[PDB]
RNA sequence: AAAGCAAAUGAUUAGAGGGACCUAUUCUCAAACUUUAAAUGUGCAAACAACCCAGCCUU
RNA sequence: GAACACAAGCGUAAAUGCUUGCUUGAUUAACGAUUUCCAGUACGAAUCGAGACUGCGAAAGCAAGGCCAGCGAUCCUUUGC
RNA sequence: GGGUACGACCAUACUUGGCCGAAUGCACCAUAUCCCGUCCGAUUUGUGAAGUUAAGCGGCCACAGGCCUCGUUAGUACGGCGAUCAGUGAUGGCGCUGGAACCCGGGGUGUUGUACUCU
């Protein structure tokens, strides 16, 4: 018996495109664009965070109609620019190209001077201040604000696509976020190991694996300073966000 | 090319064994020993007067093993069937398998508690590249060329190790 | 025993299109509403919240309240000797924008820019002529038609 | 309404190519079947308590 | 072409279906407005809101029962604040 | 002349088979100390570059199916209004007017927005 008949492709409806091809979920899709009609077509920005095998991207985009506009767009692969030229996938990676994309975003706005957010880098949920959430005051000026898409990553403790969450907040954007997912979180004590996260921050855990390589390469470039160049790194797109290789 | 030679992807040994009593508990510890790692039960689907089982029942018992472990417990599984199969063994597919009636004869120091049991066992061969029909992201087909096919299945099985008869 | 629930003859009316199934697009998220404005409401049927009454499918009224994910309506419904304005509540994915006003607007638009013109001197472009008006007509052959027969054995199955 | 069953659901006649079976056809149908789809219908609009254009105030 | 407690229709595929994890939005909700029957009365059911305290989520968000059938005036008794 | 990320319309974009694919990239791909999750690192999660266009992907083709469009079917089927119209009836044509559907035939097989980029 044959199903694939003429009359099975008659009757077919087809999906839509980005379905098929497995790049897109609507059904979050459609609950991440919906806003009150109350607001009257007021901007409402998100922060896309894509990982590929070789490179980060972080983009910033507000929805249209005609079609998504896409503002201050930042690579992984930009970070040889500023002193890191290794790894550019792991959890330090996707840090700092998290910083810049944010500080980019900001200088563009002209709004870098203030809202400078945090220079020393510690794992500490501290708060993110809304509209709807004035963690007290409500007269100050309100942060630039954005809400993390991830698509169709598994949400894991200790996922690379919440590093370049951590690096945003930390550049100064408003990202309304919770700590479950940070890599030094306890769900039993409910409670989050700052040591661990900042470690991971910086890479120790790549240097530690590292060193055990070549040791266990005896009897079969140099740790200790990932937090060396991963501060200057910091400084550096603190620095100059803006410049990129031209060509 | 380099891949496209023709892989042993995992190896299933099932036991299905009747009643959900010390038989089967018997049967998970045997199991376990032989392939030194934990099983899983299984449950019935409908309830057969003929067959003496009812729905949602505890059956069988299964497991499935990929690597090096693999590979020596099929070397076992052939040598007691002294690497002889036949000409319906093998599925368009791609795959084949066999069942021995004893598991005393794989080389298990028998127990007098435990008993005796048969299994099954299910090898699956397949390329390098497959993961694009299992991955989550961008879910597409592998190529009909280069699909595993029934041909190349015994060629296979006789460059390792022959002894087919039609 | 016909029976009078709330949809009582709803079988072809709250049905998709052949090959048209699924859920609102994006496009239609994005509408924005605004009071006063006109707009059709029609039942999408794969939305359950918020479907208006079968009565009001295919009709076309001015919106007179916007709240977070709801649109209210002014809807005229004749009841025996008069006709009632009844404001009906719905979602946002019942109510499409009306275009009963665009004719209008583009005659508005046209005047004013008669208007502009004129002032400005630049010339206006020509009038359209009508063809009902006489005028010559010389054909190269003219052709007969006189029912040849072969009509007649040609109209038999 | 019409049309269709060489399109889904239901009913149904007979040959042919590879006793059931499969493939493509074929006779004949539907108030509680339908891809398609009229005529007659039905809602809204066709200006002054209004619409533009400019500058201005308030929350 | 399955399923969605039950009659039927509509609807639904990284779901409105199945499994699993955590929970009590089946609470309160200042006499807000509206639809269905219709006298444009009541009863039943349902729709769009505002405020409190919450649940699940990384978030946008979803939820004040199980979508649409499953129910009851005056007087009297009885409970809560 | 192209690649990637995010999209709008949602088959002129789908299904089957064959052939080709310069670069950037996208992939397949190596492995389990740590984060994390499984009967099984298959999927999932964390860390690398050893190989390869085989597959995925892109492009082209097929008396290919489907889909889209224009004709034909056809002023046919059906309809609104009229008659002291025809006919035993069943029904039918006429006057003023509106007007289909499948089969079949010709053609076609995605358009396009924002940003970073390769020749
Ligand atoms: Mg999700
Ligand atoms: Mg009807
Ligand atoms: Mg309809
Ligand atoms: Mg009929
Ligand atoms: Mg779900
Ligand atoms: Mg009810
Ligand atoms: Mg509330
Ligand atoms: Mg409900
Ligand atoms: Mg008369």
């Amino acid at each position: 018996k044959v199903v694939k008949n003429k009359a099975y492709y008659k009757r077919f409806q087809v999906k839509y495109r980005r379905r098929r091809e497995g790049k897109t979920d609507y059904h979050a899709r459609r609950r991440m664009v919906l806003q009150d009609k109350t607001k009257f077509g007021t901007p409402k920005y998100r922060l896309v965070v894509r990982i590929t095998n070789r490179d980060v991207i972080a983009q910033i985009v507000h929805a249209k109609v005609v079609g998504d506009e896409v503002v201050m767009a930042a690579y992984s692969h930009e970070l040889p620019l500023f002193g890191i030229e290794h790894g550019l996938t792991n959890y330090a990676a996707a840090y700092a190209t998290g910083l810049l994309v944010a500080r980019r975003m900001l200088a563009k706005l002209g709004l870098a001077e203030k809202f400078v957010g945090v220079k020393e880098v510690d794992g500490s949920y501290a708060a993110v201040r809304t509209k709807d959430d004035d963690q007290g005051d409500d007269e100050s000026r309100f942060p630039f604000k954005a809400i993390l898409d991830v698509g169709l990553a598994r949400t894991t403790t200790g996922a690379r696509v919440f590093g370049v969450l951590k690096g945003a907040v930390d550049g100064g954007l408003a990202v309304p976020h919770r700590p479950n997912r940070f890599p030094g979180y306890n769900k039993e004590s409910d409670a989050l190991n700052a040591k661990v996260h900042r470690d991971r921050i910086f890479g120790r855990h790549v240097a530690d694996y590292l060193k055990q390589v070549r040791e266990e390469a005896s009897s079969n470039v140099s740790p200790d300073d990932m937090e060396g160049m991963y501060k200057r790194a910091h400084a550096a797109i603190r620095a100059d966000p803006t410049k990129r290789r031209a060509k | 090319n380099p891949m496209r030679e023709i892989v042993v992807k995992k190896l299933c040994i099932n036991i299905c064994v009747g009643e959900s009593g010390d038989r089967l508990t018997r049967a998970s510890k045997v199991l376990e020993q032989l392939c030194e790692q934990t099983p899983v039960l299984s449950r019935a689907r409908l309830t057969v007067r003929t067959f003496g089982i009812r729905r949602n029942e505890k059956i069988a018992v299964h497991c499935t093993v990929r690597g090096k472990k693999a590979e020596e417990l099929l070397e076992k599984g052939l040598k007691v069937k002294e690497f002889e199969l036949k000409s319906y063994n093998f599925s368009d597919t791609g795959s084949f398998g066999f069942g021995i009636s004893e598991h005393i004869d794989l080389g298990i120091k028998y127990d007098p508690s435990t008993g005796i049991y048969g299994m099954d066992f299910y090898v699956v061969l397949g390329r390098r590249g497959e993961r694009v029909a299992h991955r989550k992201r961008r879910v597409s087909r592998v190529g009909f060329n280069h699909r595993v096919r029934k041909e190349e299945a015994m060629k296979w099985f006789e460059k390792v190790h022959d002894g087919i008869i039609f | 025993v016909h029976s009078h629930g709330y949809k009582c003859g709803t079988r072809h009316l709250f049905a998709k299109k052949f090959r048209k199934h699924g859920v609102p697009s994006v496009s239609t998220i994005l509408t924005n509403f605004k009071v006063g404005d006109y707009v059709d409401v029609v039942a999408d049927a794969a939305v359950r919240a918020g479907m208006p009454h079968k009565y009001y499918h295919g009709r076309t009224g001015i919106v007179w309240n916007v709240t977070p994910r709801g649109v209210g309506v002014i809807i005229n419904k004749p009841v025996r000797n008069r006709t009632v304005r009844k404001r009906i509540c719905v979602r946002f994915e019942h109510v499409r924008k009306s275009r009963c006003q665009e004719a209008f607007k583009q005659k508005l638009k046209d005047l004013e820019a008669f208007r502009a013109a004129k002032k400005a001197g630049t010339p206006l472009p020509p009038k359209k002529v009508s063809t009902r008006n006489g005028g010559f007509v010389c054909p190269k052959k003219v052709e007969v038609l006189a029912r040849r027969t072969a009509d007649y054995e040609a109209m038999i199955p």
